[PDB]
């Protein structure tokens, strides 16, 4: 019964509209880029899936769609990696493991809990599947992919009970105890969801040390994430700042990620788009307060957010910037009427009624800004050839012309006032008459037909 | 009392479909209770839709289209008590048209107007094939060839398909009366 | 007036099966008679005062009569949920026409409230 | 208004005699009406407080009144019943084609709701 | 409608006349009113608690009112039973015709119950 | 209930006769009660006459007519309740029938036609009369053309009696019509 | 006569229209009826005397008929609210015309007058 | 409640025919109840037939007719409470008929033509007799020479017997106007 | 009120379908094989009364014909052998006396226990018959007929209450306790009833006897039925699958069990098509659980299911194959939603919402397939020249061409609209309209014509 927010939509919508064609079976699927137009990747897929799943039954059409894909794209537990068009300068796909497959049971996993039986089944036969695969050699697959694979199991345990997911976890710890950017924030978001599980502090030893460790847009994505999991606002937020540095935002519709700003080909990847909607609505879930939900900032040049903490009543932004410029913040909200603070000057806001944007010019020097919601003595405002005369003229004269040669054509009135009705139509559809008189001559049109016809 | 949606509705559907949804009602004592959706472009700008009495279960089970914007917010409203809007970003469908019609399979004319050359186009049709109908049938034939038409039209890139739905309107009220004329006294 | 009812329904159904919807209105309801039996045991209160013992089983034709009222009531309840329901399936199927939805709408919750009048005059 | 019903029965009965099936309606039944002995024996509890002893005689012709109300409803009830009957095996005469079956029952249906509606009517 | 009433007698008596059959309606009966010493003597019951002596005499009036409509509803299944012997002889001079029988008699039946109809709405 | 007779039906009755049967309720309360007689030839063929009701004293009397046939069931019939059947043998009377015109006292025209031949005669002939009293008279001139042919066929060996009755039937009707638009407003 | 108050609210409805102000009427509410539970719980009320003790539980079905009828009235009442509501909206539309208000304005409400006496006719 | 069937369907019965079933249900009070049998190919695709109400008894019997399926299913619905469905497997019928017009005893002439050709064929016949009819008769010519075409057309191998069903719907309105024309004021 | 199973129904449409002709004298009834045409087999209509009396108001017209024709094939208790057609190239009927006629008085017997009044006098007239002549000889009767004569008596006696059925039994015991396969297997078959009537341990001492003793189908058909007699998993699961091999089922309507396999005439005979369907509902009624009821498997080459388990709340089937290849199981159920099991690789099914249907590939040595019905933590998922344009402007160009000759034919207008009707059916008759535009234009037509009927 819940609903999608405000970015979750406006990024799915963008996506949609824009990544989204027919795949070489039949099964309408996301492809990989704008301009390859060729590859369509089942992993991308289960990203979507991911991205999307605790609002699924929103959009029921597309996750079944993709779900049919990545049926036909499985062989017996363990799913293809490409699904290629030939370049013309019966089967065309790639046969090797897909990479990142762990990811793939963890999407499947959030969309069992959250529903969808047949994505609850897909998870635990890939689960099963993979399993084994990994028992049979040891530790010998991708590392990213085995912590999903943990953060899969941990999901599988907790909705459907069985109790070998346990043992099996377990087992899996050792494996990434065993063992870039992106796989080192996946190792520690797996360390923190095995801490949250076994409370065991060996598994937070590890995450601390991915912490102290610590282009392509995703790893930046992957890397908030883990802050997220962590709890460090300063990593988390530098790495979703980093992420909103290179994003294309319009208030109604579209939210695209770049994949690169710097990048010749900026684009929409398909791998990197749901990581961003991903990373964006675990921020918000996570550090946001309830109501003021801030998910989009456009940052020039370098500038990072560090911190957001709803202290009280009040939400504090700390934010690091340089060589001064503008920043501009969008939150998600109800209210209509809340002050905010940049420094001390008192700046105002746009607020519609559940989009906030702030537009500040920032100090090159680390800067806060409070935003306090429903205050008392609020000071912040909420402020942000032919003519038709000639064109006019010129209906009158083509509706008196064609309701006179109707009537000459043919004696019947019933025939003419039809004409009047239909000339009413066509100098409409040249836009020669305002709609208002258009429409009441239209009105009176058809009633004075059905009357001639009723007369006769 | 409060109003819930038992189903959840379908973001990002196409641009003139119709989807279900599954609305039930919080203190309804035992009755059957009025509803109206207003569905249309920003919350000022609502053209109301699917008038009807809800179960006495207190659940309604109703009908709401989608209007050709980007955003498109939809309000059940109870009709006196607690009322609720969601919004939805329906696919927008190109103003221009491009129509192929296809003969001997793989060759295809494909043709695109602009809308008021084809709305003009397609009335200066409706218009001729009414005239007709009138001197062959009668005012029966003004519906009947009207409809054809339409139908003709509809082949073509031409006027829309809801049209149809007037006349098809029209004719059903006619035909009531008939029937009527012959049952009662 | 029971014509204007039939011309209501009989457009109602005219305009379901030209949207290529065949669905017929299914026959009311009939609330249940209320047995003599039941009667009979629903006036078998009998009390002891300290005067003496006494019970209203004479008064079985009163309370009998009382439940031949409360049938005749549930019986028109019965029948205006049914002619709701009418009204409900006829609006949810015209209501999916994409842009003259409003105005058709507007003439056939006219008609149905015509009809929903008529269901109001036989409440009294 | 009984000229649309018997114009409802005459459609009914013109339509059974050309697909070669001869059925008449039978005549309606009528409740038995209460006899004075009858209710003169219901007003006979007779009672014996200890301050002495009472009859309810003298009521007997209200139970007579309250009898003759509940004959009134119960052949109105009977009356529903013959109707309901009458609406049945027109359309059981009815869903036998094989094909326009759907349709011929739409509109036979919503004629015979109109009969229908006549018997609401005359409920209330 | 006493139009349609006329209408369906006026059918009868022809039709029996052309059958050779002269036999015209006999007047209905009407019940006997309540004359005010049979309500006096309804309300005389008196009766002696150990409290005292008390009589029902000034319920007269209410007595009389219950007796009045008694009539009135006597009256009415008067009417009824001089109607439905309306509707048997009729049809038992129509049942007589050796093979069409059965047809005319259908649409015979067919009015009378249209005049059957008229008296169950006279009964309501 | 239980049905009883209290006249016995006349066994051996004339083709095309009729007979009253006095046929009376048992525990029928104080009202009139419906009954139909199905009469027809063997128990699963009946055809339905006599509809009524019964008198308050619980005894009907109804008119029974006599089929064709040798064997005839006649089943009263309570209309809910009980009932119960009777066989009679009803004399058989030929298909051909012989007429003899009598003139001039001794001397008499005797002939017989098979029933076809008869039949398309009779048709033929109540074609013939009906045109010329419709242009002779006018739609009421059908009826009564109608009903002399049928009486100047009745004469010879033509179309049976009973057909008048139809006419006879037609024309009440009728006059029932204008008698009412004479009457009311 | 149901016929006139169509017509009236097709009149409003055309008017509203083509003032470019597509507004249709919402249908009328109906009063909540009443529960078996909730007339039970309502003949509850029990009494110890120095007699003895009683209780009214045995007139439970006088108090679900009393209920039945205040079901009836209650939705009288609404109805009359909602056309009330209706002749409010339609002279709102209708008053903003600048010079000519008076005068279409008299005609209008004798119009929706003719439709208030309708209603109260429907009230007794 | 609960209903049950206290006949057994008939399985495997022919393409075209009808069977009774003998419904009855559970708890029902003293009253008649509705009723409606949605028959027709898988349970997702159900045409509805056989309104009515049953008996105070709580009995009903009905008629289902057998659709041109292999699998039928037959679901009888209290139209608001419990419903039951069983499945039918009819005997298919070939949509091509082969027709024999026996002439001189042995000789007989066979032939059979595709549906298309068959359907076209009987409608143009129809048209020149319906044309021909209104030319003789009226618009009650209409309905006869429609009849007597339809009539003619199912002698031979044309369009199927059920649509004079149809017909024969729309003369009874038709009569029973002019009846009740003749009986009020 | 009972109504007939899946593959019963199945089973006799098909033999309805295609074995189903005319009698020489008048009765429809069913003739021995496809091919032969000629000969009716009044046993052979006995076995299908056998196998349809469960259910015998289902198919009551072909039961009430099959009764009389058995009927008119009596001469006085004893009913002939063969009704035979004359090859060209008054009776026509050999008159010995039919072999297994004991089957048709178990046949008369069993319709009579489930009502059919008529079948239980006949069934005791010739019980009565056959017994006199039996008596008069003493043993020197077809021997399963005398296996079956028991079956029917037990039966009689149940049904009837007449003491002298019991004597007969066991004077008829001593007989059969007095002497190929399908003889043994009757045998067995009445020696199992005789013990379940009487308990005396010398008929389990014979039965198992015959068990521990163990092409042309209908050998393996009484064999299974003897073993589900006995209750021997391993012969009845044995001889049922054989039964299997080679029979052709589809979902919707048609089972037909072939007479040989190996043989060129497979065709369907219709001595053992009864005696399949008695085999294979036997075999569902005793073995199989309340709900899912196994009755068809396609086992290609050899394979052999032999056992059919239900423990606890779930099935075990334990079924041997050769040469790997996949075999396909179809049960008859209720539930939509259940798990398969085939090894311990968690294989996928079909499953209708009466019929569920598995196809896995089974290894070549003994292999366990649990199914567990409502399960827990479910895995198994429930996965399984002109053109229309060119065709559309010619139907408008023809129904403009026919209204507009009708008008000039006839200058009415009703005749037009009436024209326009019957224009859309004759475009709808060459398919050149889709059926929606079709069905609007003749409803509009069909109001049209009447409202100009009205107007005149």
């Amino acid at each position: 019964v819940s609903l999608p927010p405000l970015y979750v939509e406006d990024a799915v919508n963008a996506e949609i509209q824009q990544l989204w064609s027919k795949s070489p079976t039949g099964v309408y699927a996301f492809h990989e880029a704008p301009s390859v137009n060729n590859s369509f990747w089942p992993d991308d897929n289960a990203k979507f899936l991911e991205s999307i799943a605790p609002w699924w039954q929103s959009y029921s059409s597309y996750v079944n769609s993709t779900l049919q894909f990545l049926q036909q794209s499985d062989v017996n537990g363990l799913f293809i990696k490409r699904f290629e068009y030939p370049l013309n300068p019966w089967w065309e796909a790639v046969w090797g493991e897909n990479y990142y497959e762990g990811e793939i049971i963890y999407a499947l996993a959030l969309l069992g809990k959250y529903g969808n039986s047949q994505a609850l089944q897909m998870a635990q036969q890939a689960w099963l599947s993979y399993y084994n695969q990994l028992k049979a050699y040891n530790g010998a697959t991708y590392t990213s992919s085995l912590a999903r694979f943990i953060m899969a199991t941990i999901l599988l345990y907790n909705i459907t009970g069985n109790t070998q997911y346990s043992n099996a976890y377990t087992q899996l710890a050792n494996w990434l105890l065993q063992y870039f950017l992106d796989i080192s924030a996946m190792a520690g978001q797996a360390m923190m969801a095995l801490y949250a599980v076994t409370k065991n502090i060996t598994y937070l030893l590890d995450a601390q040390l991915v912490m102290n460790a610590i282009y392509y847009t995703y790893k930046s994505e992957l890397v908030s994430e883990f802050g997220d999991a962590i709890g460090n606002n300063t990593l988390a937020s530098l790495a979703i700042s980093r992420v909103w540095q290179r994003t294309s935002y319009t208030y109604p519709t579209s939210y695209i990620y770049y994949v690169a700003r710097y990048g010749s080909g900026l684009q929409m990847n398909s791998e990197t788009q749901p990581w961003g909607d991903v990373a964006t609505q675990f921020y918000v879930n996570t550090w946001s307060p309830s109501n003021l939900d801030l998910f989009w900032a456009s940052l020039p040049n370098n500038n990072y957010i560090t911190n957001q903490t709803w202290n009280g009543t009040a939400l504090f932004i700390h934010l690091y910037a340089y060589q001064q410029s503008q920043v501009q913040l969008i939150f998600l909200t109800t209210t209509v009427n809340f002050n905010v603070l940049v420094n001390g000057n008192y700046t105002n806001y746009e607020a519609n009624h559940q989009i906030m944007q702030i537009a500040p010019t920032l100090e090159p020097g680390p800067n806060t800004i409070i935003i306090i919601p429903n205050p008392k003595n609020q000071v912040s405002q909420n402020t942000n050839t032919l003519t038709q005369n000639e064109l006019m003229l010129l209906g009158f004269v083509i509706y008196f012309v064609i309701i006179m040669v109707t009537y000459g054509v043919s004696r019947n009135k019933t025939i003419t006032v039809l004409s009047s009705i239909v000339a009413v139509a066509i100098v409409y559809a040249l836009a020669l008459w305002p709609t208002y008189m258009a429409f009441i001559l239209g009105a009176v049109g058809f009633f004075m037909l059905f009357y001639s016809i009723s007369r006769r | 009392g409060t109003i819930s949606l038992l189903s959840t509705p379908p973001v990002n559907p196409p641009a003139y479909s119709y989807f279900y949804i599954e609305f039930q009602f919080l203190p309804t004592n035992n009755t059957p209770q009025p509803y109206a959706i207003f569905v249309g472009p920003n919350p000022n700008n609502l053209t109301e839709v699917a008038e009807g009495y809800t179960l006495s279960n207190g659940t309604g089970y109703a009908r709401v289209p989608v209007i050709n914007a980007q955003t498109e917010y939809v309000d059940i409203v109870w009709v006196n008590q607690n009322y609720t809007m969601f919004e939805i970003f329906p696919q927008i469908q190109n103003a221009t048209t491009t129509v192929t019609l296809s003969a001997n399979n793989n060759q295809g004319f494909s043709f695109s107007l602009p809308t008021w050359v084809s709305w003009v186009i397609g009335a200066v049709l409706m218009l001729i094939f009414m005239g007709v109908g009138w001197k062959f049938m009668g005012p029966a034939g003004l519906a009947i060839f009207g409809i054809f038409g339409l139908f003709i039209a509809m082949f073509f890139g031409l006027l829309p398909s809801y049209l149809m739905y007037v006349i098809l309107f029209i004719v059903a009220i006619v035909g009531a009366r008939i029937l009527t004329k012959q049952l009662g006294g | 007036g029971t014509k204007i009812i039939i011309n209501v329904i009989f457009f109602d159904i005219i305009l379901a099966l030209l949207m290529m919807s065949f669905a017929s209105i299914q026959p009311p309801s009939i609330a249940n008679p209320p047995t003599v039996a039941q009667a009979q045991a629903q006036a078998n209160i009998t009390w002891n005062l300290t005067v003496g013992s006494i019970n209203w089983e004479w008064l079985w034709p009163v309370f009998y009569f009382v439940d031949w009222l409360i049938w005749i009531v549930t019986t028109i309840f019965a029948v205006v949920a049914f002619i709701f329901n009418v009204f409900t399936t006829s609006l949810s199927l015209l209501a999916s026409v994409p842009i003259v939805g409003p105005f058709l709408l507007m003439f056939a919750v006219i008609i149905n409230f015509v009809l929903i009048w008529e269901v109001v005059k036989l409440i009294r």
